[PDB]
């Protein structure tokens, strides 16, 4: 368990937020494994932008996205894939949530 | 310059103030002050209210 | 290394116009430091025009304003020049200098390119006329290939295997825009009677190809 | 990696950010601007002040940061970070109540030809004069005047990358449209 | 650990955090 | 070689930006102080707050920062950060918000002869 | 200038922060408090807060940060970030 700021992070950010904020709101530590594999789960709080429906409010619903991405390396650098361990959704933990 | 909406600048003198540069003062002290006289635009209040 | 490539070479008439590019290579360039300067045949080096940061847009000599246009873009790493209403005196090599970073109120020019041959000629593709120089103890002979256009011509003397001594001139150009030169070469006065010697003149845009004797 | 890593050691053991990055103190570094609009946040007509999201690209070349591709494993471009090395100082004049120049440090893009490319976000709250003659029907002209605060034309050139601003990127406003776009 | 601390001197010795992970040119 | 750097290592490298630039401790150091106003954001009367963007003109002199032209191709002007060379530590002493200093820290100018130039733009929210 | 100088550097050679500045760990520093309020902001009667703006004077004495004047050509004071 290294500290973030000591390792190599790929510079994914939400790309659609709304008030300038586009980096999460802990550091935290990454967890390495001895094959090299690397684990970051920092925590975020965002806001972003949703352009919202008002024809039907307030009988309405809105599609709000959070686009992520990185900021600076290109696709021939890092490449990105929807995080699975066939699940691409976002996690809802029915408990805590 | 784009004048505020609200608030026209009339005057902005500005003086060089020196003070406790007394013996029971001590060692003396100095500052620079702005006076900013601003005149309000009263159009709103005066329509709609 | 950084590289500045010039666009080829041009044949062109009196009244129209070239366009010459210069792109660049290996380096990063802006939309200053970019000179243009020509030389003449058998004449020094001209300035023509340039951008500089101070003026933020082209100037020219007296000589070429009304006429020349110098454009550089940053996007695509070059430059261009285009000179109009083009005259016989505008024959010239035609270089692009360079500088990666410009200086506000002068110019180096650390980058040239290989220049561009721009001939304004009203002549059309002609062949030579091959003449013998007779010889009349070393003894010296020679072939005068005459009126041809455009350059180049290619001399030989008995198909290469006569080196020593020769030396081919380069090309006059005369007042009628047709080219001259001479090719000769120095031989010991007693084999005029015994060696054969052959000048081979080869002009490749009138397929030219003479085998020329020379005896006294 | 290791060739990068090689490469940034190198590059970074006597660099100066504050001295332009110039061979000669007379040369002059052009610095391509251009400004990408995103989305226009607000118009507060009362303060008189735009709020934009914007991405403000900047493009110089650095002389010191050059290297050859083929000493360093075929290395052609890498990613460091802007905080390292000189940058153009660039203030949005017209600043009303928001930040005057640029306060998120994202990386640069470097070529191996000493070529720079910056491209940090801001978010501009600039003073426009509003005109609320003909609300809710009015038309208001709001510029963003750029600038090196602190080097003249003469050290520093600044030139816009286009004739227009960037809006490929552009989110639709549901209380606005722009009509027209313009960099001089 | 004193373990844990020569493994984490032995990895970051000569690591840049700053240089993105590729054995080779292109690497992904 | 940079000329820029030249001079930047002959003033700095025996240089503390911590002590001020008097010969003896008993010197005082004159500041010409010019403020310039660029807009006047708003005076809110509720909470007694008037809002300004302005850029303080900061000039002064410095006998360690003094260098010739001549002796250094020409150069009449270096911009360098403001963190490296003395201040005074000019603040707003009436804002009501806890901002003291400026907004945006920008280089000074050192022209030859010592002089010192700042010019830092400011958001102030002043006690109205 | 250069006196102030050669002071700060020979009194942070080997200085310590995180240690209470006596020559004896056993004697205590006195510290002189004084509240200077320079403006009521707001009384906030929901919240029950009241915000001011003031200066807190504090006036203590540092063993190690000591100097004899003739030694620094007459310096008797200076200024150090906190
Ligand atoms: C700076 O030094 C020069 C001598 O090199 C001197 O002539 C000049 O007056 C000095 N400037 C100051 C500190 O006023």
């Amino acid at each position: 368990r290294i500290t973030a700021e000591s390792v190599w992070l790929p510079d994914v950010v939400l790309l659609n937020n709304n008030d300038g904020n586009f980096d999460v709101a802990l550091d935290i530590s990454v967890v390495v494994s001895s094959d090299g594999s690397v684990r970051w789960q920092p925590p975020g709080i965002y806001r972003s932008s949703c352009s919202i429906q008002v024809t039907y409010f307030p009988f309405d619903w809105q599609n709000c996205t959070m686009v992520f991405s990185s900021y600076s390396y290109d696709s021939s650098e890092v490449s990105l894939q929807t995080g699975l361990g066939g699940h691409q959704e976002i996690h809802i933990h029915e408990g805590t949530f | 310059y784009t004048e505020n909406g609200e608030w026209a600048i009339d005057f902005c003198p500005g003086v060089i103030r020196r003070h406790h540069g007394g013996a029971t003062d001590g060692p003396g002290e100095t500052d620079v002050i702005y006076s900013l006289i601003i005149r309000r635009k009263p159009l709103f209040y005066v329509i709609n209210i | 290394q950084v590289q500045l490539v010039q666009s080829g070479a041009e044949m062109k008439k009196p009244g129209s116009s070239v366009k010459v590019s210069c792109k660049a290579s290996g380096g990063s360039f802006g939309s200053y430091g970019i000179d243009w300067v020509r030389q003449a045949p058998g004449q020094g080096l001209e300035w023509m025009g340039g951008i500089m940061p101070k003026f933020d847009a082209p100037k020219y000599a007296e000589k070429f304003q009304g006429r020349l246009t110098i454009t550089a873009d940053r996007a695509t790493n070059t430059a261009y020049m285009e000179l109009s209403s083009l005259r016989f005196e505008d024959t010239a090599i035609y270089y692009c200098a360079r500088d990666e970073q410009p200086f506000y109120d002068s110019w180096r020019g650390l980058y040239w390119g290989q220049g561009t041959l721009v001939t304004v000629s009203s002549a059309s593709t002609k062949g030579p006329s091959v003449f013998p120089l007779a010889p009349s103890g070393t003894a010296a002979l020679g072939c005068l290939v005459k009126d041809y256009f455009p350059e180049p011509v290619t001399v030989s003397w008995n198909s290469g295997a006569l080196t020593s001594g020769v030396h081919t001139f380069p090309a006059v150009l005369q007042s009628s825009g047709l080219y001259s030169l001479s090719s000769v070469v120095t031989v010991p006065s007693s084999s005029l009677g015994t060696q054969t010697y052959i000048c081979n003149v080869n002009h490749k845009p009138s397929n030219t190809k003479v085998d020329k004797k020379v005896e006294p | 990696s290791e060739h990068e890593t090689r490469l940034v050691a190198k590059l970074f053991k006597d660099y100066s950010s504050v001295v332009r990055p110039v061979e000669d103190h007379r040369q002059v570094v052009e610095v391509t601007v251009g400004l990408q609009l995103i989305q226009l946040i607000n118009v507060d007509e009362v303060n008189q002040i735009v709020t934009t999201n914007v991405r403000l690209k900047q493009q110089w070349v650095d002389y010191n940061l050059k290297w050859n591709p083929d000493d360093y494993g075929g290395v052609k471009k890498i990613h460091i970070p802007s905080e390292k090395i000189w940058r153009p100082d660039l203030v949005l004049y017209n600043n009303a109540d928001g930040d005057f120049a640029i306060v998120k440090f994202t990386k640069v893009l470097l070529q191996y030809t000493g070529h720079i490319t910056w491209t940090p976000p801001a978010i501009f709250k600039s003073y426009c004069e509003i005109i609320v003659t003909h609300f809710p029907f009015d038309e208001q002209n709001c510029s963003m005047k750029l600038g090196t605060w602190t080097y003249d034309g003469s050290v520093v050139a600044i030139n816009p990358e286009s004739d227009q601003p960037d809006l490929s990127n552009f989110m639709e406003s549901g209380e606005w449209v722009i009509k027209e776009s313009r960099g001089w | 650990s004193e373990a844990e601390g020569r493994l984490r001197e032995k990895l970051f010795s000569g690591y840049d955090s700053s240089v993105r992970p590729a054995r080779e040119v292109g690497d992904r | 070689k940079n000329e820029e750097l030249r001079l930047y290592h002959h003033l700095f490298n025996n240089y503390d930006p911590g002590s001020r630039p008097v010969r003896e401790p008993e010197d005082t150091v004159t500041i010409s102080l010019k403020v310039t106003l660029t807009n006047l954001i708003s005076l809110n009367e509720k909470e007694e707050t008037l809002t300004t963007s302005v850029w303080i003109g900061i000039d002064w002199q410095d006998y360690r920062l003094n260098y010739s032209k001549d002796d250094f191709g020409g150069i009449e002007t270096l911009r360098v950060p403001s963190e490296l060379v003395w201040l005074p530590e000019i603040v707003l002493e009436n804002n009501i918000d806890g901002q003291f200093g400026v907004a945006y820290d920008a280089n000074v100018l050192v022209y030859e002869g010592g002089s010192v130039t700042w010019l830092p733009p400011a958001i102030y929210r002043s006690v109205c």
